[PDB]
């Protein structure tokens, strides 16, 4: 089953998406983030000591 | 013999369109005697399993 979200990007706040599926009982999910490190990449021009 | 009912309270649940048993229809009723008693359509819309 394809279903999409937009869930806020904050630590700890649980966000909840809920599904009206035929022929079942209607579903939910929860999802919350904890560690969204922003890993950047990186170049070198040169060093000092 | 058979099961002499009345007051047939009926309804109907979800409804798909597939090709196979996907349209479900709950239907009440009052038991005057247990037995056995068969359904059957008469139109040409609907088949029944």
């Amino acid at each position: 089953y394809e279903h999409t979200a937009v869930i806020p990007n904050q630590v700890g706040f649980p966000y909840k998406a809920h599904v009206a599926r035929e022929g079942y009982s209607p579903l939910t999910l929860q999802m919350q983030v904890v560690e969204t490190s922003l890993e950047p990449t990186l170049n070198l021009e040169y060093i000092t000591c | 013999d058979a099961p002499i009912i009345s007051e047939l309270l009926c309804t109907v649940s979800t409804c798909t369109h597939s090709s196979d048993f996907g349209g479900v229809a709950v239907l009440s009723y009052k038991v005057e005697k247990a037995g056995r008693c068969d359904v059957h359509s008469h139109s040409n819309v609907a088949v029944l399993q």
